[PDB]
């Protein structure tokens, strides 16, 4: 690894009947527990939904 | 985005032990209020970027609930616990989303955490705690956002023990 | 497989009377030794065929239980309530699942079944009852298997009213 | 009141069985907005009497529920699986009850049924059903009520079995 | 069983806070599945609460 | 709909991380409510699980 | 015994400022192997000395299991979230117990803490936290023990906002 | 509250099935949360469970 590590991110899913594909990039200190990253709906957006049930799992 | 921890005390860290082969993750979230909310995830590490691929399926949430009216004001931070089962890694948290007139809406999270790597190969870490805080910012209307987290995993220093445990 | 039903006493058929558009259902089963299971299914008429087409997400199960040593013997029959909310319609049942020496391993059953068609041209079931049998063959282990499922929509005749209600 | 059912197919009767030493019953019910109830019941026979002894622990309603705000419309009927459990019988069961406006709100029974008689005096049950419907009628705010109730225990004849099981 | 049978109930509990007892008194045909009584609220009332959440266990 | 009425089924998932495809033909009569069908696991076979857990599903 | 915690960075104290009225709590804790254990208290100041008055209801715990068989070997330190619902004081948590061969029992208790204060001389807390450590000793088998317990409510300092929350 | 205080406390309860009563003493530090207590099993005793379950209630 590394003192900064970078991460891609894909997802795609169906939340209540809507499906939507979401993509990320981001960075972090994996030794300092710390990070950041940009998400994207790619699909089915605007989310219709509140991002907040995806923060988790991104 | 488990490899981002910082492990105090000397816990084993199940995650950073776990490439280059990497790991995957499965979970789901019950929400009080009816929603269900199910992922599974693959960590990758290509050369030095770190690839995540994730699957969800989420149902039952209430179509005046706060998640289907997109008027939820994030989460507070929450605690983990961690221990062994079956030789790989779980996880359970309760979490609380911020609703509209200062109310909250609790969820439970179910987690397995899964090594490419044989049992044989890690250090298991012991029972410990892993405290988050998440914060997300809407950079545009359901299309493009922001997320920050800080992560720590620790052992429960602030309420001591008289019988000598961590 | 929710077309097959045998409707009587006069309730309504929220899953035929959304034909030519078919209906999609979403659930999760939460397991009594931590597993879950959660599936999203669209069902579609094309022509003089069902088509079918569903997603699964299953965690948690122990490894040690019978999901995962797969030695499971089939379901109990079941029954299933079903009323509506939000405008759609709710499902909600208990299965047990018969597992070595003659136990059994319960779940729930949490499921939103949902129209493609709108509310306004559909005519909403009350409160009623779906019994369901559920019986497997395996043919050829891990590898094929036969299912035969019967199932009836019903109020309670069994134990009757005193007030007059259905 | 498990003394008063109707008992089909040759199903050996646990509680009637139980006779002259009684029975006692535990549960805990899971109500959807949060709610929690849980009540032991001792049952006696005192000569030509039935004497029922209950004890009730209830909370985590939400203040502004039809529990709390006392606008409930009663129960619809129901149907709880039994099963034997390690010398005892467990019953589960999904209820639902009357809210204002054609709602629901579900809940969860999870009971364990004890003869006070010794297991080698007693016939066990293979999984069954039983089918309750209970009726109240409120004589006087909150001080006198009447309640009514019919329960059958059976197999699952409506979904008849391809392979010849109960 | 006779296939009439009577039966008297005292109950006690704590809702929400809110300490009550009840007593009651009934008959049924217990070979037959069907039964009635009347419930009396002792202390405690008016009930605070809706009397369902009591119904399975009268 | 006609009196005897057949289906097909394409199916995808992961469970406890292992992931597995099926499809399905079968047949039934919607109006009596009774149907058979053919399951086949044409990926991640042989099932490393209990089959039960895909029944309500297929 | 919730009169016994420090309180850090100015969160109120809803149990200190309860007296001379006292306060009430009422739990369930579920456990993941399907026990049950409700319990109502009432805390009361006699003087200089505080009053505990506990009722106990517990059902459903396997036979088989770590609490039936005596066999369990205490409680990990645990976590506590707590925020206002209603006008009185909500708390969630999960506890894991040790059992035999490094295994973990989990659970999960919500709580609902009530003043007998009139909530116009209260001030209610923000969403918080409290580290709680409970070790027991058995003095006697059956019959005489020794609890310790130390608990802190606190914010999340460990994993910090880039937002300026707390 | 003064820095160091005193408790006493009665239980009552029915664990599958078990009757029991237990009596308690303790003292602690109201300021600095911590806290010691004996707890007695008066009737009901040998308990036929874990003491553990009633840990978070004494």
């Amino acid at each position: 690894l590394t003192e900064t590590m970078p991460f891609r991110m894909t997802m795609e899913g169906t939340v209540n009947g809507h499906h939507f594909k979401c993509t990320g990039k981001g960075e972090g200190n994996p030794f300092e527990g710390t990070q950041d990253m940009k998400i994207e709906v790619i699909e089915g957006g605007p989310l219709p939904f509140a991002f907040d049930i995806l923060s988790t799992s991104c | 985005s488990k490899t981002f921890i910082k492990y105090v005390s000397g816990i084993p860290d199940y995650f950073k032990q776990s490439f280059p082969e990497g790991f995957t993750w499965e979970r789901t979230t019950t929400y009080e209020d009816g929603g269900f909310l199910t992922a599974h995830q693959d960590t990758s590490l290509d050369g030095d970027c770190l690839v995540y691929k994730v699957k969800i399926l989420g149902n039952n949430f209430p179509a005046d609930g706060p998640v289907m009216q997109n008027k939820a004001g994030g989460w507070e931070p929450g605690c983990e616990i961690l221990y062994e089962v079956d030789g790989v890694l779980c996880g359970q948290s309760l979490m609380a989303l911020k609703c509209p007139g200062g109310r909250h809406l609790n969820c439970r999270l179910h987690t397995t955490y899964r090594s490419k790597k044989p049992a044989s190969a890690l250090k298991m870490p012991e029972f410990h705690f892993e405290d988050h805080r998440i914060e997300v910012k809407e950079v545009q209307k359901g299309k493009h956002y922001e997320q920050y987290e800080a992560a720590v995993a620790r052992y429960c220093d602030a309420a001591p023990s008289k019988l000598g445990h961590h």
